[PDB]
């Protein structure tokens, strides 16, 4: 019973865990939805660029360095994976 | 005997006026004196080119205005009408300059 | 003397192409003279990096086009890209 | 002989002559392909025409025939599509868009 | 890994994904989410509450400027 | 004369109504009396940050006068680009 | 004739010979003064030395002899000054700093 | 056995000894230094480039970076960092 949108594959407890790491004590139920949408929004930008470098290089395979380059564009550099 | 506007009744009027208008608001003379005062520490007897000074004025007000409008929202988010310094700290915190 | 370059006349020329009547003040003219610059390196920026990024030693329109999608968001991409595609083929038609 | 404008060659208003000069001097790369400056010149014309029309339109809508920065700010901030490109920069004597928060409104 | 493959299919078709590139998205998204979380508390505590509600996460994403 | 300079209390040159007008352009309706002191520091705090690097440009250029072209340059580095003075 | 490395000649460890080539191909300029890279490489060695010193102390607290990123993220975040250099960098598997808002704690 | 990679692994490893002669270094962490120090090297290099462009000097010399490092590093580090280069230059110049 897994055939659906994979966004719901992000289980509610997984969110509950992340709020803890950010130090959030108490969470209302309505948070679980926009967090999905907000996170959803975040992917849209990064992959679009990530796709762009790959197809510009004519490559059909998304490689690791393509990720950091796009992440660098949004003002969030990523140490640890190349460059 | 003389008419009095209700509290805040006047205040909203300047809001409408000033956003329509697009001129500077700081007194011209003191601002040029202040920048001279602060800049004195980094370097002695520097000469400010006349056109350069108002640029600092223009950016400052633009930077300043952005602060208050942002600090305004959280006050509403706090169900308040009047801003107090704790809001600005929060706003400066979230953008990431104070911290 | 003291010859200084800008883009004032070109800003004026296109203005007429859309609005042959309305006037502009010298202050706002400088802003375009400023703004027309401001974009220029920004697109030139990402264009430059991509060349090394594919280890390519030359900048070409293909490089530019992808950079267009990167910087400008929304529909201006496909709009301007169509313009750019239209523009180049016109020049190559009269190369 | 009988030289002609490259901008005219593509039928463009913007000067293709000067822009290609900058790229060689801009150190952005060590070689520049021929097609690229033509493409670059094209998009700029789209951008400036796009913004200019709105400003010229709105100033006329305000019964004024000379474009001034207050008009110029209004066009950029009123179109979200351009607001993305120019969210960072602020313009001299720009003036803030007329806006008041709803809760600030009078109690009646 | 399913989620990234699903969304990426919209932008283009047939994208084989390098395994190393995968875990990056989580870490980048995680910190972004984590950072986006902590400041929300400051917005929440500011209104003297203890529980966060989505109207705050919207407010917070505005002050950063990303909401627009 | 050719010595000394105005180097005192200039932080008070920003008179109370001046901020009050500035805040009106921001749309705030009611303001408590406490906030005046903080912004002066805040305004200053932002300020020398702009000057300090701006000064740095001039000395590398070996000038004595501070040009507007340098002011915008630093404002670019800090992030807030300015239209209408150069470029 | 016999050759000696430039890094020794400056009493430095970082590869001045290598990093000089980088600026040459980096297209940041067409000509590089030979004094610049020697200055540059010196800076980096100071910067790199500053951080693992902080990192090494953290490894002492957890008693592990091997240095780990969890140390690294911890080290570079407590120092408020170094924090400003990397205010917008995220370290792989770094983990947040241990911090809890006081109000969240029990009243007593 | 081809396509040799280039990195700073040897260099960072050596300086580690001078500060903590005992401490060992994880492999995956070594990537972060191999990444971090690269991140800085371009941040300064582009910053230095624009100054030459601003002043039309067709070269970048020790002067530019000295000002450049005076910009990026917030406050304190600069004086040591500036001092660090100055002494380094002097030793190099003396035994040029």
């Amino acid at each position: 019973k897994v055939l659906r949108d994979n966004i719901q594959g992000i289980t509610k407890p997984a969110i509950r865990r992340l709020a803890r790491r950010g130090g959030v004590k108490r969470i209302s139920g309505l948070i679980y939805e926009e967090t999905r949408g907000v996170l959803k929004v975040f992917l849209e930008n990064v992959i679009r660029d990530a796709v762009t470098y790959t197809e510009h290089a004519k490559r059909k395979t998304v490689t690791a360095m393509d990720v950091v380059y796009a992440l660098k564009r949004q003002g969030r550099t990523l140490y640890g994976f190349g460059g | 005997k003389p008419h009095r506007y209700r509290p805040g009744t006047v205040a909203l009027r300047e809001i409408r006026r000033y956003q329509k208008s697009t001129e500077l608001l700081i007194r011209k003379l003191p601002f040029q004196r202040l920048v001279r005062e602060i800049a004195q520490d980094f370097k002695t007897d520097l000469r400010f080119q006349s056109s350069a000074v108002m640029a600092l004025q223009e950016a400052s007000e633009a930077y300043l205005v952005a602060l208050f409008e942002d600090t305004n929202l959280c006050a509403i988010h706090a169900k308040r009408v009047t801003i107090m310094p704790k809001d600005i700290q929060l706003a400066r915190r979230i953008r990431g300059e104070r911290a | 003397k003291t010859r200084k370059e800008s883009y004032a006349i070109y800003v004026y020329k296109v203005l007429k192409q859309v609005h042959p009547d309305t006037g502009i003040s010298s202050k706002a003219m400088s802003i375009m003279n400023s703004f027309v610059n401001d974009v220029f390196e920004r697109i030139a920026g990402e264009a430059s990096r991509l060349a090394h990024y594919n280890k390519r030693s030359t900048i070409t329109s293909r490089e530019i086009q992808t950079a267009v999608r990167l910087l400008l968001p929304g529909e201006l991409a496909k709009h301007a890209v169509s313009e750019g595609t239209k523009a180049v083929t016109k020049y190559t038609s009269a190369k | 002989a009988k030289a002609k404008t490259r901008s005219s060659r593509a039928g463009l208003q913007f000067p293709v002559g000067r822009v290609h000069r900058l790229l060689r001097k801009g150190n952005y790369a060590e070689r520049v392909g021929a097609g690229a400056p033509v493409y670059l010149a094209a998009v700029l014309e789209y951008l400036t025409a796009e913004i200019l029309e709105l400003a010229g339109n709105a100033a006329r809508d305000n019964k004024k025939t000379r474009i001034i920065p207050r008009h110029l700010q209004l066009a950029v901030r009123n179109d979200e599509e351009l607001n993305k490109l120019l969210g960072r920069v602020t313009i001299a004597q720009g003036g803030v868009l007329p806006n008041i928060q709803s809760v600030l409104l009078p109690k009646c």
